[PDB]
Parts: C-alpha cells; structure tokens; sequence
C-alpha cells in the first residue's frame, strides 16, 4: 500500500504540502540554510481530522513525492497497535528494531496510522500493557542520542486520545487538522478522480457536483465516482452480470452520464449524515421561495457579525503563496495596532432565531451552517449530548465547547432551544454560560440558537440572560403572499404539463444482444387562476409546515391524474379539497 | 527456548511447508521405490 | 458446495456483490479503464438465520473457483479476542497477512459486534486497541490487495460507527426475515433434493403457515418433517432391537407431518419482544379486518405505497435489462422534487379502548410494511440491553431509521410509554423528529390504549404533530360479532365422526422381511346465536375472545355426544 | 386449520390471583401448584431471584 500517488493526487491541502516539503525534502537539498541558524528541522507531525480526509494519502504522497530524485526515502508503516503480543516482550522490542532500521536507512518516514490505539491515555486501571509501550516510544522518539532523519508521522481521528507527552516538540511538534473539503477542494478532488477517464466530464457538471456534494469527504467523493462508473457499466453492459463466462465487451461508449451520478448520490450516504447533528445543506428548491427572502437578511446580519466579506487580515489559506504573490510593506505601530483594531471587530457573536412553531427552522439552521463553510460546527443538541452513553451531559457540553475553543472560527449550535432549556438540567446552562463569559471578546465562537415560540421573558430575566441575547434576536416571520404565490406557481407548473413530458421509462421492443464469449391538453387559463386564488386564500397566515402540508396534499391529487389529458377532474378535486 | 522459537506466524508458515514436506516425503518414498 | 441457486430471495444483493468479488477478477480491464477499485467490505446485518454466512460462502465458492480460486477465512468476533492482553491485535494481523498472501480472499467476521462493539462502556482499554487495529487493517483505499471483509451482525448500531465509513465497510445489506415469496423459494430450495418432491399448492400453504420464520427455522422444519415421516411410515425400526429390517422408499411427507413440525419447531422471531410482524389470525379477522383496511388505505395515502411509480426499488440491473433510457436536465430534478414532495409528515396514532386488539393491529400493520425499516421503541426493546442507556438506544434507533430511509418508528403501548419512559428522552425524540425535513419517509406509528387527547394536543406528545392523524379503533359491530361467533356454531354442528380423535388399531403393526345424525334443531342454533350476541353487547375484542373461549370449552367438552341439547342448555346457562 | 384454531382458542388469558389473610399457608399453596404444573416452565419473579445477579438491572 505505497503506490504511485504524489502531490498532484491530493487536492485542497496546499498549505500542509508546503510545510511537509519544508520539513522533509528541503533539509535534504539545503543543509546549509538549516545549519546557518543551528536549527534542526521539525520532525514528526500528528495528522488529525474527520475520517475520510486524506491523512494516509498525504503520508504516502510524502513518501513517494520527495523520493523522485536519487535520494530515497523508505516508508515504514505501522497499523494501529498491531505491534503488541500476548507476552511482555515483543511490544517494546519491535519498536526498538523499527527505530533502529529507520536509523539505518537514514532518510525515512515512520507512519503510525491510528496512533490512538498504540499510545492511549493513562487510565485508572490496566496501566501496564500500554504505559510500557508509551515509555519506550517517548524514549525512542526524543532520546539522548540523535534519532537521525527519521520523520515520525502519526494519524488519528481525535488527538486527545494520544498521550500528552507525545504532543510535545521533538516528537509531535506540528499538529495538522485535515478539514472536510470546501467547494473548491471538492471540485479539485472530483477533477482528480475523473482525470484518467476516456470521456471526461464538463467543467460546469463538476461544479454542480461540487455544490451537490456538501458534507462529503475525499473518500466519499472517490466512492461516488466509483459507484457512478459501476452504474455506467451496469447501464451499458448488463449481460456481464448474468453470464459466468467472460463475455467480450469494448471499453468505449461506456461514458458516464449525469443520470449515473444522480443515482450514485442516492446510493452514497456521507459522513455528515452518519453524524447525529444537523447536517449543513442549502435550502431545498421547493421551499426556497418561502424562506430565502428572510434567510438573506440573516446572512447580512452574520456579515455584520462575523466579518465574512471583509477579509483583509487573517486571510491565511496558504502562507507560502501569500509570500509569493504579495509583498512586504514603525514596527509595533504598523503591525500590532492594526492587528488589534482588525481583531476588535468581533465583540460577542450571538444570534437567536425565534419563529412560530413549524416555520422552517430546521431548514434555516442548516442553510446558515452551509453558509458558514469555513467554520467548525459543534452541535449542542440533545441527541449529540446523549448519544455517547459513557459521557455525561456536563462533560459533553464542556468537551464540545473546548473543541470549539481551538480551531477558533467555530459555531456552537443549539437547535430546538425551547426543548433544550426545558430538558437539559439547570446547572448545565450555567456551566455553558460560565464557559462563554470566560472567553475574550475577540474570539469568533458564534452562539447560534434556533427556537420555536420562545418567550422573550426567558432571554430578558430568565435562564438565558447570561448569554447577551439583547439586540441579536431575529424573528422569522410567517411567509408573505408573494412567496406563497411562487411556491404554488411551481405546483401549478407541475399541473399544466403533458403526459409526454412526465418521464415514464420505456418498455424495450427488442431484447439485448448476446455477447461473444472468449392528444392535446385541455386546461383553460381561468381554471389555473381559480386554483391559484383558492390556494392563496386557503393558506392565509400559515407557516411553512402547513404550506408543505397543503403542497403535498395537492401534489398527490395532481400526480393521481398524471396521464389524463382532461385536467378538469383534478381541478375540481383540488378546489373540493381546499374547502 | 523452543517456546520462544515457536511463534504463530512461523507456526502457520511451518504448517504450509509441513503439508508441502509431507507431500515431498510421500513422493520421495514412492520415487525411491519406483527407481 | 453452495452456489447462488441455494439462496432464496436476496437477488439484489447477489447482483450487487458480484461487482466486488466476481467482476473485478473476471473483467480487470473494465475496472482499470475507469481507475476504480471495488468497494471491498460489506456489513451484513439482520435477524439470526437469514442467510448471511450462506451468502458469504456462496460468494466465496461460486465466483469462478476453477483457476482463480477465492479462499475463505471464517472467524468469529469472540474467537479473536482472548484472555490475554495482546493476542487479539496480533491474531488480526496474522489473519490479514494470511489473507494478503492468498490474494483473492474473503474474510468473514461472524458476529462482529463482539469483536468491535460501540464505545459506551468497557474499560481496561483493550477494546480500543482491537478496534484501532481493525480500523487500520481493513484500509480498502490504499490497495492492500484483493481482500474482501464481510462482517455479519444482528443490528448495525451494535458495530462501532468508525467502521461504517468508506474505506472500511462501505455497503450495508439488510438480510430480512423472508416474506411469502421468499419463503416459497426457500422451501423449494430445501425440498429439491428429495425423492418425492412436494407440489406447488403444498409449498404455498406452508409459506402461508410459516409466519415469522427465517431460513434456519424453515430448514429445521423440513428436516423435522422428514424425520416424522421416517418415524411414521416405518415405525418398526425403532423399538425392535433386531438387525436391518430393510425398507424401500414409498415415503411421502404429507400434511399431518408438517403440521406437527410446525408446533415442534419454535421460530427465532418468537424470541424477540414486542409484536412479531404477522397478519391477523383467522379467528379474530372478522372482528378486525374492516378497521384494518381503512388504516391500510390511510397508510396507502400518506406513504404512497401503491403509486410508487418512481420508487420501484428492486435490483436496478434488472431495470437496465428490461427498460431503456429516457430540456433534458429539468425532467430529472423537477420531477424528483415533486415526487418526494408527497411525503409531508407521516404520523399515525391508533387509539382505541382497552383490550381492543391493538397487539394484532400493530403486527398486521408491520406485516403490511415489509419493505420498511421497522425500528421498535418498545419498553422491552430498550431496557433489555444494559450496555446502552435508554437515551442512547432511542437516539441510535432513530438514526438507523434516518439512514435507511423508508422506515417506521414503532411505539407499541404508548399509554405506558409516556409513563415508564422519562420526559427527557421523549423530548429528545421530539427534537429528533422536529429536525427532520418534511420530505423524509420516517413514519411514526404509535398504538395506544385509552389515551387522552389532552396529552396529544397539550401534553408531552404535543410536539409530535398527531393533530389530524389520529385513527380511532372502535369496538366491533353486530355484523362482525355475528361472523366471529360462526365457528362455534360450525363446531356445534360437526358430528363426532369428523372430529379427529384417536382410535386404537384392532390389528397389530405388521413386520417386514429379515434381510347417525346429530340432534340439533335450527331453533336451538338460532337461540344460541341470539343469546351469544345479546350477551356481547358493546364489548371489546378481549371480552369477545373470553366469551369465545368459554363457549369453546363447553362445546369441545361434549364433543362425542350425539344429542347437543345439554351443550346448548349449558351454553345458554353460561351466558346468563 | 379449523380444529387446531378451535383447540388453541381454549386458552384466552390464563391469570390467577390467590389472596388470603396474613400467614394462611401461601408458601405451601404456591409450592403445591408449581409441583402440579411440573410440565410447564416456571419463571420465578420474586425478589430473591431478580436482585441476586448484580450485573443485570
Ligand atoms: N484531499 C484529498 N484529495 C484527493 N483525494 C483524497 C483526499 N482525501 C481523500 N482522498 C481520497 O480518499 C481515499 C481514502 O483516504 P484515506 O487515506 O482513507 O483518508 P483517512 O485515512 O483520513 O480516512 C484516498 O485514496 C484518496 O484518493
Ligand atoms: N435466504 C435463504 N435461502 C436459503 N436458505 C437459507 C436462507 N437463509 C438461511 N438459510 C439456511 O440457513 C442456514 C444458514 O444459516 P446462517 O447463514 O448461519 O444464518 P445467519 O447468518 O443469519 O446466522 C443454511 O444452512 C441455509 O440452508
């Protein structure tokens, strides 16, 4: 498992590639610059992030990409605590021999995949069998003798399960957070996986796939492209799934269409949906007339709250490209003063969205979390607190806030606040409020709470008074007449379609070839206006849930007679329903 | 000492070459009877 | 060995497992052309005896075991972990090197919930190490070889969630308790190598009788019926201590042997708690058919079970065989936006008086919804496992209902469930259902006995949207009671020559070679039916079954009498 | 299907509650009944059998 995958195979991690070149390749080529300051290169990175992000890919591409010259880098790889046996002996002895052979072949990379099983946290019981491994690992990584040019890479899902003595300079001085990729990196990953293909996709289709794959990791995008290719093989040549002998196919005219990716997106459940929090996704295309007038206002409010569109400082996506394309230019009064006055724009980012019961809050929260793409969402909803049965409520809240305190652009997310303040114990709200008041002002931890019919007396002199929800209460009002008109106009556009436009599949007239083994639509425009007026007058002062109820109830009636050309019976049934 | 030499990876390799060498000694006895 | 023709049902999974075991080996240029890798790892999950090990063995010994032989390593999850402190990780490494050197290979971890459970308990630190070496060993996205890891389990939430990701176990296959067509296919597979094979109307009635059975229970049924036929056709070979009384094959397994094997074999769906999904029994059916069908009609309206012309989910390979393809863009996303716009919020609250057959209506509705993912939030389904809290079990059941999208969250006995379940996890379930999108197909089916509607519009269940979707089971009508009490009359009118009693044979068992009209006027029948309906006035199903049992004991007590005047008089004397 | 369903319809809801004054020989009546129903499968639900095992609730 150490293939020809290089640095053009990875997409969207261009900042850590520069640092890994800075600490693996560049000491070999230029030892005169590192010895000019009497500095050793940094050696040993802990990769950590969500699963399916590119840690093992980055390790293999670091092993293969810096070895393209005649300066070979051996790649010793260890799975997570496969090294220990039933006796006391070989667990430390095999690490001894591993570090000795890495000392021998001097430019080397030891890669500990899943190091949280090899070096766990010192618990209360069962001390011996892991502490005797952590001790020899710590004494071998940063011992008295020079380890040599052995670059130690570890990889994990969470870094707190590793021992804190490992997270120390000399052993794991750099800690790289591999993030779930944004839309440009998802574009680049989709361009990389669909690069070898004979009939390549268009650019705008890869753009629409990058928008449709929100929440996908890199491994999920690879599985999506693999399942799209497999559905294309099933669509072009089904007969290979029935014979047991190898038929003769040709690897042409098997081009992947859009309809294969649209089924692969239904077969693939991402790692965002496997989580228990609110998955960030845009507003669906049905209810986008109903809510995007008053979601945009929220975006404007967040643009005045978090300074998203005003990014002149803290624009560090890649420091090396920053040093390449831009240019430098007393010392305190040109850097520290302006950095303080640029960081002093975030005062206390809070936002409480409060609308009536059923007014689309489950969509508005996910749309806001989709807008805040570069933020770290930490869900403090009830299911994520009680899902880990070993933790307590208080420990889960403290763990989520401390995870939000690092990776500082972060959002603490409490959906269903009316349920939350009624079913969480009262001391946990005080713990969270003490954690929020023990923050600095310039820290970008946004508190985003969505509520259904929450009384303002609870945020005025109640149990949410210590969160400063003073000016930051946004009211989701009920949708107006024009939004309901556009919603039901899409419904009417469904109604006045022809049965030749309604997609029914086929029945094929001829079977598949065996392989050599080796009327007019009658609907007056007055009836459309009557149905639209009845839909408008029936849904007076309704919420989004009642509008979706009426929309489903009318879409059932319309899809009943999807083949009938006389649409007078379905108009009569629609007007009869709304009475 | 042989509790230290006999380790299950070498044990499974030695069962592989044990069936190989069982087959080897069988073919070699029939070879020395036929020649 | 086992091939793919020994598997009943599961043809979708047979077509989907051939693109990662057979077709990678057979067609290596059609997978290299797209620069793709087969998924390489599946999680089989389902009830015990559904065919997971059979599917793994068929996938091993069926996909071209002629020159490209696929080896097969069968391990149990409790076998790998031992009493020592480093044996399990090293044994996993030995198994993966042994499968790597024999390169086309299938590792099968049976009951993987013991090897890699969920992290909610269990200190002494060794299970984290075993889970970490398992996660690092089945890396399916760095070309470890041609190892396919197949992990079998009962429910997939008993497996660590880090293993249910791409690279690890990619696809999860639900292996269900088989329906009537799949039980027909299974009983045809088991009765194919016989010498006197059964008919089609025989296997149809056996598939109708075997409700709540699996594959292993049907195998034991066929084996025990064959054993009863050997025990019945030639019974002299048992008690006789002598030598071989050899006998030819005039044996034929008739109805009276399967009917004894059906009461001698208990299913594995009689061990799980709650309502086993099965239709209404033939006795109570005239009491509860007319109110069931309306429910089915309601479930046909709010779930789109009949007009599912866009969601006809079978093996889509068969769709590409028998159909053909077809601006051109809009006709996908517009009609898929208006096709999923029919499910708005599927809720249902069946609420009747106490004892009105709700334990039958729940099982009949769950039998109607066979293609759904039933997640049972019953009391005994949550308090049985001590490894999880009620909170975490409810959340994980909801999340498994959310992943597999056609699903039913089923809460039997809601009037108890709002009293012996704390308000915290009820509000958790409310917040979980409130965070769902409207176009999500999670039906919340609740069945309650004598629940007040004040708890539904003002109480703890007010945030579940049971406002219009309350169905009221009422007590059965007089025309239904008249048909329900029309097997007692047809047991009162059967003469004792048709009651299958036992009479001793006048001649002994041979040995082989050593190498009237019953007195019942129709006025009596009319008076019995009239008093039997006049007693059961405004009664429930439980009280009607009590009257039915208490009259059936009186009838079956005097089952050899030929003058039924005493039985009629005792029936009228009881119902007074 | 008729006679097996009318033979299985003779059990409706088998329940019994023996209730007498304090000390009126209940510990003997229960043992004599559980000896009379010796073909059954007795599941004791008394307190001494539930609180005995410390792992299960
Ligand atoms: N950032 C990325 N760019 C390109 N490909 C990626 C990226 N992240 C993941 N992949 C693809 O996903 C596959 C699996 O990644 P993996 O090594 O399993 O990551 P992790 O170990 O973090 O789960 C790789 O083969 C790679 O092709
Ligand atoms: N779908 C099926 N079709 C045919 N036979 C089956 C099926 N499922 C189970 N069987 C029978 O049951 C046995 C398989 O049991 P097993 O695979 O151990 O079930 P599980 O994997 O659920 O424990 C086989 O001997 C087979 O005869």
């Amino acid at each position: 498992v150490d293939m020809n995958v290089n640095f053009d195979d990875i997409g969207g991690l261009d900042n850590y590639i520069d640092q890994l070149k800075e600490m693996v390749a560049l000491p070999l080529l230029y030892p005169e610059l590192y010895q000019n300051f009497n500095i050793t290169p940094p050696r040993g990175v802990l990769f950590h992030g969500p699963p399916g992000t590119g840690k093992t890919l980055m390790a293999r591409a670091l092993a293969a990409s810096c070895s393209s010259d005649e300066r070979k880098i051996t790649f010793f790889m260890r799975k997570g605590a496969d090294i220990l046996s039933k006796w006391v002996g070989e667990a430390e002895r095999q690490l001894r021999l591993l570090f000795e052979e890495a000392k021998k072949h001097q430019p080397s990379i030891i890669f500990f995949d899943e190091i949280d099983g090899l070096a766990p946290v010192r618990s209360s019981k069962q001390e011996q069998i892991h502490a005797s491994i952590v001790s020899t690992l710590l004494a071998l990584m940063d011992g008295m003798d020079n380890r040599g040019q052995v670059i130690v890479i570890g990889a994990t899902n969470r870094p707190d399960a590793v021992d804190p003595a490992l997270r120390r300079p000399g052993r794991f001085d750099r800690e790289f957070y591999f993030p779930l990729p944004d839309v440009k990196a998802r574009f680049k990953i989709l361009q990389i996986q669909t690069r070898k293909w004979s009939s390549p996709l268009s650019t705008n289709f890869i753009d629409k796939l990058a928008f449709l794959t929100k929440g996908y990791g890199g491994a999920d995008l690879r599985s999506l492209c693999t399942e799209a290719a497999l559905i294309s093989i099933q669509r072009s040549f089904p007969q290979i799934y029935r014979s047991n002998d190898k038929l003769l196919v040709d690897p042409s005219k098997i081009k992947v269409k859009v309809s294969d990716f649209m089924l692969a997106l239904k077969k693939i459940v991402p790692s965002s949906a496997r989580s228990t929090g609110s998955s960030p996704q845009p507003l669906p295309e049905l209810i986008k007339p109903l809510l995007a007038d008053q979601l945009n206002n929220l975006k404007n409010k967040l643009d005045y709250m978090l300074n998203i569109k005003d990014t002149t400082f803290q624009r560090n996506t890649s420091l090396l490209q920053n040093f390449i394309d831009y240019e430098e230019y007393s010392s305190f009064r040109s850097y520290e003063f302006f950095e303080s006055m640029a960081e002093s724009q975030i005062c206390k980012p809070r936002l409480l969205i409060n609308g009536p019961k059923g007014n689309g809050q489950q969509y508005v929260g996910a749309a806001i979390l989709n807008y805040l793409e570069e933020f770290n969402v930490q869900n403090l909803d009830l299911a994520s607190l009680v899902s880990e049965s070993s933790r307590t409520i208080e420990a889960a809240v403290v763990q989520s806030f401390m995870e939000a305190k690092k990776r500082q652009p972060s959002v603490v997310f409490i959906p269903n606040l009316d349920i939350w303040i009624n079913t969480i114990p009262e001391n946990v709200i005080l713990v969270l409020s003490g954690l929020f008041r023990s923050l600095q002002s310039n820290e970008k931890i946004l508190l985003l709470c969505l509520a259904e019919n929450l009384d303002i007396s609870e945020v005025k002199n109640g149990i949410l008074s210590d969160f400063a929800f003073d000016k930051n209460i946004f009211q989701l009002h009920k949708p107006s007449k024009e939004n309901i008109t556009r919603y039901f106009s899409n419904l009417i556009e469904l109604l006045k379609t022809k049965p030749s436009d309604i997609p029914m599949k086929k029945r094929r007239v001829k079977p598949l070839p065996e392989l050599q083994k080796v009327k007019e639509l009658i609907l007056t425009p007055e009836q459309i206006k009557k149905v639209s007026a009845c839909l408008i007058e029936h849904c007076q002062n309704f919420t989004v849930s009642q509008l979706e109820d009426v929309h489903s109830s009318v879409a059932k009636i319309i899809w009943k007679s999807k083949s009938a050309w006389d649409k007078t019976g379905t108009v009569d049934e629609i007007i009869k329903f709304l009475s | 000492g042989i509790e230290e030499i006999s380790t299950p990876d070498f044990i499974q390799e030695c069962k592989a070459t044990r069936q190989r060498d069982l087959e080897r000694q069988e073919l070699f006895l029939e070879d020395e009877e036929k020649r």
